[PDB]
């Protein structure tokens, strides 16, 4: 999951 | 050239987009973070607005060219396993390196606390940079591992291109  | 140009060290700065908000690194006297946060696009931190000095799109990776009287990391050299993450909560998590760029998490925590923490830089108990926070791994919620670009690949994509016309 890309946090950004 | 006479500037008072005063200004507090910190070699980590807060950098915020149009859409989220997130940190960045200042390694070489380079600044860093990733694509999918900051992009190829302005950024606007503290000083005010950031001129772009490489792009990744493939590497989702983007730099800004530091301005002058800024610090920088040294990478790291010491073989250590263990990392530091800097959080924009002033919250460090402890990671241990499970591989060239992954990470696993000593403590299970929602992916909402790791949100708003890419492009952070990650320090060995040494005191030296490691990489860059990109993503974190979780499977309903709750996040166990992340991944992050070591400062090796910063190297390789200066080398490819400056990003000159
Ligand atoms: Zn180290």
């Amino acid at each position: 999951e890309l946090x950004x | 050239t006479g500037r008072d140009k005063n200004q507090v060290e910190g070699e980590v700065q807060v950098v915020s987009t149009a859409t989220q908000s997130f940190l960045a690194t200042c390694v070489n006297g380079v600044c860093w973070t990733v694509y999918h946060g900051a992009g190829s696009k302005t950024l606007a931190g503290p000083k005010g607005p950031i001129t772009q000095m490489y792009t990744n799109v493939d590497q989702d990776l983007v730099g800004w060219q530091a301005p002058p009287g800024a610090r920088s990391l040294t990478p790291c050299t010491c073989g250590s396993s263990d990392l530091y993450l800097v959080t924009r909560h002033a919250d460090v998590i402890p990671v241990r390196r499970r591989g060239d760029s992954r990470g696993s998490l000593l403590s299970p925590r929602p992916v909402s606390y790791l949100k708003g923490s890419s492009g952070g830089p990650l320090l060995c108990p040494s005191g030296h940079a490691v990489g860059i926070f990109r993503a974190a791994v979780c499977t309903r919620g709750v996040a166990k591992a992340v991944d992050f670009v070591p400062v090796e690949s910063m190297e390789t994509t200066m080398r490819a291109s400056k990003k000159k016309k």
